[PDB]
């Protein structure tokens, strides 16, 4: 797999395709 | 943390993969 540059929902797109049906936690800095 | 990661520098579907349930 290659590295990434993911921004905004972009990241979110990724983390759905990686984690599939096991979930995912999105968890931005505030 | 990792969204910031990703956004202004790069990050690994290995390291995403720390994120999954
Ligand atoms: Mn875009
Ligand atoms: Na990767």
């Amino acid at each position: 797999f290659v590295n990434q540059h993911l921004c905004g929902s972009h990241l979110v797109e990724a983390l759905y395709l990686v984690c599939g049906e096991r979930g995912f936690f999105y968890t931005p800095k505030t | 943390g990792i969204v910031e990661q990703c956004c202004t520098s790069i990050c690994s579907l290995y390291q995403l993969e720390n994120y999954c349930n």
